[PDB]
């Protein structure tokens, strides 16, 4: 519930579309490690909503 | 009789059919406000009609429910 409250996640997810269109800068290298972040951290029911 | 029963917190007092599929265990959960994309199932063991209950809808079904298979054969 605290994790988004931070708002890392939402912070992440904004830079993930800012670098698919070619602030924390996100190179081609560190893509796939927050990816896997989300997806991991998205087990729980609220992540998934 | 030495036989396992399974159960369900939700479904209390009713022991689960040995030939029910697990997408209709999600539709009687789902049914029973489980929260919806929930990671597991929490089925407990203990020694010794439901089977009618519609399986869950897989996501080819959802993809073809707005008719989204259209578009594949048009490519």
């Amino acid at each position: 519930k605290q994790l988004l409250d931070s708002g890392l996640p939402s912070l992440l997810v904004r830079s993930l579309a800012s670098f698919c269109f070619s602030k924390m800068p996100i190179t081609a290298d560190l893509v796939a490690p927050i990816l896997r972040f989300l997806t991991e951290v998205g087990n729980s029911h609220i992540m998934k909503d | 009789v030495p036989v396992f029963h399974l159960f369900h917190k939700l479904l209390a007092g009713q022991p689960l059919p040995a030939e029910m599929t697990l997408a209709q265990l999600l539709t009687l959960l789902y049914d029973r406000k489980l929260p919806q994309g929930y990671r597991s199932i929490d089925l407990t063991v203990k020694l010794g009609s439901l089977l009618e209950t519609c399986p869950i809808q897989s996501p080819l079904q959802v993809f073809a429910g707005m008719g989204g298979l259209a578009l594949i054969a048009e490519r």
